[PDB]
């Protein structure tokens, strides 16, 4: 059965990664993915572009992780998943600081700072503040800078 | 390192959907 295939190379792609084989994470993901697509599963389909993107990352490979977030985002989007639209966004700001390409990280970061105030996610709106201080401040945008990190310690302290 | 995305990805290294 071709769908149960694609349960248990969802199952072995998330075993493989969460033992350090990156690589087979990759292979498996991959046929997960397909097969979710063959079946119009675009829960099924989502996971694996976000499971892909995450082996990606320890593998190195940041600009084919940037690609397969996107994907994801674009999904959850369509999907209305407002937490998993936020973790994309959050996953594509520290891809592009590792990227170093602070212009799409500040997009990035701004946009999962939007969705984890509106889900009163207090703990990532922390992480962004975060984020967003050290962007800026690599950027020199101390203004913007001193903003996020004074809410940066303001939630560090409740959460 | 930039210590926000060291934390991302020490996070990231245990998740899975
Ligand atoms: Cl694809
Ligand atoms: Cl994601
Ligand atoms: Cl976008
Ligand atoms: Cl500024
Ligand atoms: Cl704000």
């Amino acid at each position: 059965s071709r769908a149960a295939q694609g349960r248990a190379f969802g199952n072995l792609g998330n075993t493989h990664y969460l033992l350090g084989n990156f690589r087979d994470a990759v292979i498996a993901h991959e046929q997960r993915l397909l097969i979710a697509k063959e079946f119009g599963d675009k829960a099924a389909e989502r996971i694996a572009y976000s499971n892909l993107g995450n082996a990606y990352i320890f593998l190195g490979e940041f600009e084919t992780a940037s690609e397969y977030y996107k994907k994801t985002l674009l999904l959850a989007r369509q999907l209305k998943d407002r937490a998993v639209e936020a973790q994309s966004c959050y996953s594509l700001g520290n891809t592009y600081t590792l990227l170093q390409d602070y212009e799409k990280a500040i997009d990035y970061h701004l946009k999962h700072l939007a969705i984890a105030q509106e889900l009163k996610d207090r703990i990532g709106e922390g992480r962004a503040c975060w984020s967003l201080g050290n962007a800026y401040t690599a950027l020199g945008n101390h203004d913007q800078a001193m903003h996020f990190a004074e809410k940066h310690l303001e939630i560090s302290r409740e959460v | 390192q930039v210590d926000s995305v060291q934390r991302w990805m020490e996070d990231l290294k245990l998740m899975t959907e």
